[PDB]
């Protein structure tokens, strides 16, 4: 009990520091410059050095029969650390690879060939081209040429981030790199409920199993209406072109909504048509969003958030991380970078980070060191949770974006969350499992696109439009990548998502498909979460999810619940298509 | 409870000299914490954590122990080193302290200068006599000293005073009053005080006649 | 700087009650522990008690005593409901933590009333075989508070100064000696005046 004193000293100044190294990031994305860069770069290290002191006197006292639990709780926390980690060398190269990575993704340029100083960036420019338009000329121009006059420079970046990264997992006592991400999940030391680093594989991969069926009747859908849009450029048997599957990257089959519509003439439910007729600006897309959480029996967003995020984009000249963003900056201040767009697709990511921020605002009432929330998957699932009871038919009636009101209807609805759900559960596995691989040291750098594109084909069902040479980094081209952060955390969170939406539906009182469920005006679905959402890291995750659902561990069965009506109709719909694919078909 | 005890419960060491003091705790090994106390004046901190010096101590003190028993040490003893030493525990719910260890410093043998004063004016007229002599500057603190009247030994009404070690000589002041009536007083002449210690080739007496 | 100020009673009857006090200031007074200690004269150190704001006491004292803060003025209160004799000793305010000192305060439990001193100059008649150096003084007789100030020539003289425990009579009353050693060349020239504070009893004295 004698060192509560002491982390009543380290949350006074972990705070204050925390606060201090988290605005400095703020600062940066919402302004890239060199003002920010030298103050990102200086509060971390500062933060960074604060944290491997406090560790270090943690360890000098040990931990046993403390009965206020939160003082051992904040101890067994502090015991996790960082130990040493870097010379101040390699401490500032990676600092300068990172502040370099994150700026030429978010700042890079993509000249228009014929006028060699005409540019156009990501967002939104060159991700219009791929999401909208329907030119394969003009959609393969925009796909390739960010991978190779910024995909190209990111890759010797990413290739010392790997040496250094891997360098830092063993020096805290780890496997590899991709093991101190997948020790995020680790429940050690209690007796009934635990998990080890490595069981996270094997629990992706056996789950993973129960979603071929499904993603390979999805796959062969999307191939046989994309061969009508796209017509003599898309094989029947093969993998389906990168650039031709809605983004950038392949991951998020949203956008062909637009052309694999199950039942074109209802009444659209994608409601980015209704949202632009109705001129919905930014903040009332959020305000929709803050909305749903009261109906959930949630709080108001801060006045702090609504004066400080930026969520639009700011002007061509300020330069900005665009890409979705929530922030708990610690001392009560949060903020989200949504940088939004008038559509469905923000409209429903705005429930998603507006999801973090709840999550965060739960769990404020616990110590400093267990503001994190369960684990990745858990402040993830938040999110989706709300946005999946968001999206429904009902839901989006009642909004005012559907005017008033079938089994052709709900077909035509599960089919747009198959294509953004489904979608990225194999793009998500092979993302994660190749970077895995290259941390363990299993591909070296002559097989790094090499080991890409096998798994694009293979797994995906994706190919190259051009076979890349090594030179380029396709991986690294991609937001979580480019910017370090993982990815495995959004396989993990499909299936939470489909869990907890299945507990929530019986304290909502839904009686019916999960597919229909939302939850809205239902104190008992609040209660619910929220009495999970304050725990952050107070109790392993295996009970925070065995709390609120009837399991331990993540599963697969619910998910699979929610799409039984899409799959028995897509068995239907595809005996007139091949529904593998040719691990060699390439258009090349 | 908790309890520890000093082993020296009492030292006696000489100027320059390598000196040591020990204290045995009953239960723990834990981080000690020593103090030294000047006679007269607060305990001041010595070693904050085993073998940390605390700040304005200097590198003249070390500190140092394991199991129970921890240990203090002085490279080169000073004279102003005389104190007693105490131990703190830091550790469980009961906090205690020991067996104190009192330090005294060793020097030449000294004797002392001797001086007697007689009652004063006002107490005569008060009705009591306080006859008194002074043992100035002198070691060791052992030495007896008798009043004599008239030659004749005084036993009891007689009591004395101990400085602490002046902490430049290392040496002590002693007093001694002989108290009386006035009666007693005026029936008699000659009020001697002798004295015996080390320093002295034989006893030596100061003396007033009424 | 780092500093704690101690004050309080001196004399206080058996079966009374007092409350002392201590400031403290330099640094964050809600950072620290607050310590009561206790040195009986003729005793070793003792815990007194503690506070965070936890308070605890040591066993002796808890059925006695009761230990607070004022964490805006910055200080630390011991009062002490019921008193025994045995209560008598120093008492010492410090700063513990995951040290500084006062200086402490006497406090004595004894029923005998504060009477003052009287103060008795002392001289030798002339004797040049005290002669490299001589002795002058003055007596302070029959206080009972132990509280005693003895400064000479206002204060000046303190390099020859020597004062002496004060000692317990049979009439219950304390008393002590003084001393200034000067060159026996000085006696009838320079002055020398035994100058007597006496606190409890209000008591000032200046005499040769
Ligand atoms: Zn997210």
């Amino acid at each position: 009990e004698q060192a509560k004193t002491f982390l009543d000293k380290f949350n006074h100044e972990a705070e204050d520091l925390f606060y201090q190294s988290s605005l400095a990031s703020w600062n940066y994305n919402t302004n890239i410059t060199e003002e920010n860069v030298q103050n990102m770069n200086n509060a971390g290290d500062k933060w960074s050095a604060f944290l491997k002191e406090q560790s270090t006197l943690a360890q000098m006292y040990p931990l046993q029969e403390i009965q206020n639990l939160t003082v051992k709780l904040q101890l067994q926390a502090l015991q996790q650390n960082g130990s040493s980690v870097l010379s101040e060398d390699k401490s500032k190269r990676l600092n300068t690879i990172l502040n370099t990575m994150s700026t030429i993704y978010s700042t890079g340029k993509v000249c228009n060939p014929d006028n060699p100083q005409e540019c156009l960036l990501l967002e939104p420019g060159l991700n219009e081209i791929m999401a909208n338009s329907l030119d394969y000329n003009e959609r393969l121009w925009a796909w390739e040429s960010w991978r190779s006059e910024v995909g190209k420079q990111l890759r010797p970046l990413y290739e010392e981030y790997v040496v250094l990264k891997n360098e830092m997992a063993r020096a805290n006592h780890y496997e590899d790199y991709g093991d101190y991400w997948r020790g995020d999940y680790e429940v050690n030391g209690v007796d009934g409920y635990d998990y080890s680093r490595g069981q996270l594989i094997e629990d992706v991969e056996h789950t993973f199993e129960e979603i071929k069926p499904l993603y390979e009747h999805l796959h062969a859908y999307v191939r046989a209406k994309l061969m009508n849009a796209y017509p003599s450029y898309i094989s029947p048997i093969g993998c389906l072109p990168a650039h031709l599957l809605g983004d950038m990257w392949g991951r998020f089959w949203t956008n062909l909504y637009s052309l694999t519509v199950p039942f074109g003439q209802k009444p659209n439910i994608d409601v980015t048509d209704a949202m632009v007729d109705q001129a919905w600006d930014a903040q009332r897309i959020f305000k929709e969003a803050e909305k749903f959480f009261v109906s959930v029996g949630l709080p108001n967003m801060t006045q702090g958030f609504w004066e400080n995020s930026m969520l639009t984009d700011p002007g061509n000249v300020q330069k900005a991380v665009c890409h979705p963003t929530a922030w708990d900056l610690g001392k009560g201040d949060f903020r989200i970078l949504m940088c939004t767009k008038v559509t469905m697709d923000d409209f429903l990511t705005a429930h998603h980070e507006m999801g973090h921020i709840q999550y965060d605002m739960a769990y404020a009432a616990q110590p400093f060191l267990l503001r994190n929330g369960a684990n990745e998957g858990f402040h993830e699932a938040v999110g989706e949770i709300m946005s999946l009871s968001a999206a429904t038919p009902k839901h989006l009636k009642s909004i005012g974006l559907l005017s008033p009101d079938d089994n052709e209807t709900e077909i035509n609805f599960l089919l747009k969350q198959a294509l953004t759900i489904v979608g990225t559960l194999p793009f998500t596995y092979m993302l994660e499992k190749w970077r895995w691989m290259v941390f363990k040291g299993e591909i070296p750098k002559d097989q790094w696109m090499k080991k890409w594109w096998e798994m694009k084909r293979e797994i995906v069902g994706v190919v190259e439009p051009v076979p890349h040479d090594e030179t380029y980094c396709d991986p690294a081209s991609l937001f979580h990548v480019s910017n370090d952060y993982s990815f495995i955390r959004y396989y993990t969170r499909t299936l939470y998502q489909f869990q907890f939406q299945e507990a929530l539906c019986q304290a909502a009182k839904h009686e019916g498909p999960l597919h229909k469920c939302d939850i809205s005006n239902s104190t008992e679905a609040g209660q619910k979460l929220f009495n999970m959402l304050r725990l952050g890291k107070s109790e392993p995750w295996t009970l925070a999810l065995e709390n609120v659902v009837g399991a331990k561990n993540m599963n697969v069965r619910p998910l699979l619940n929610y799409f039984e009506p899409l799959f028995t109709w897509l068995k239907d719909q595809n005996k007139n298509s091949f529904v593998g694919w040719s691990t060699d078909w390439s258009p090349y | 409870d908790i309890q520890m005890t000093q082993s020296p419960s009492s030292l006696s060491a000489s100027v320059g000299d390598r000196v040591t003091i020990t204290c045995r705790a009953s239960s723990s090994v834990r981080y000690m914490h020593w103090y030294q106390q000047k006679p007269g004046k607060a305990p001041k901190l010595l070693i904050y954590d085993t073998s940390k010096l605390a700040s304005g101590v200097p590198s003249r003190f070390s500190g140092s122990g394991s199991g129970t028993d921890y240990t203090l040490t002085i490279s080169s003893l000073q004279p102003e080193d005389f104190a007693t030493y105490y131990c703190q525990q830091w550790s469980y719910n009961p906090l205690t302290f020991g067996q104190g260890t009192k330090l005294e410093i060793k020097r030449t043998v000294a004797a002392p200068s001797v001086f007697i004063f007689p009652p004063s004016d006002e107490q005569l007229k008060s009705g009591t006599a306080s006859v008194v002599c002074l043992l100035n500057n002198f070691y060791p603190r052992e030495a007896k000293v008798q009043w004599k009247v008239d030659n004749a030994l005084q036993s009891g009404n007689s009591q004395e005073s101990v400085t602490e070690q002046d902490s430049k000589d290392s040496t002590y002041s002693l007093s001694s009053t002989l108290t009386l009536s006035k009666a007693d007083y005026e029936k008699h002449k000659v009020y001697a005080c002798e004295v015996t210690h080390q320093g002295l080739s034989s006893p030596v007496t100061k003396s007033f006649n009424r | 700087e780092v500093q704690l100020v101690e004050s309080g009673g001196g004399l206080v009857q058996p079966g009374g009650s007092l409350r002392l006090s201590c400031a403290a200031s330099g640094f964050t007074f809600i950072d620290y522990y607050m310590n009561w200690v206790r040195q009986a004269p003729g005793k070793g150190l003792e815990w007194v008690g503690f506070i965070r704001y936890t308070t605890e006491y040591s066993t002796s004292v808890k059925g006695r005593f009761t230990i607070s803060r004022d964490n805006s003025k910055n200080t630390l209160y011991l009062q002490m409901n019921s008193l025994r004799a045995e209560d008598t000793a120093v008492y010492y305010c410090a700063r513990h933590m995951y040290d500084f000192w006062g200086q402490g305060t006497l406090v004595t439990v004894s029923s005998a009333s504060t009477k003052g001193p009287s103060v008795f100059p002392l001289a030798p008649c002339s004797r040049s075989t005290s002669e490299s150096t001589a002795a002058l003084g003055c007596l302070v007789k029959d206080y009972f508070p132990e509280p005693v100030t003895v400064s000479w020539n206002s204060g000046a003289l303190t390099s020859g100064v020597h004062t002496f425990p004060a000692v317990l009579q049979s009439s219950g009353l304390y008393s002590l000696s003084s001393v200034v050693t000067v060159p026996s060349s000085s006696l009838g020239t320079k002055t020398y005046t035994c100058n007597v504070d006496h606190k409890p009893s209000n008591t000032k004295v200046d005499k040769r």
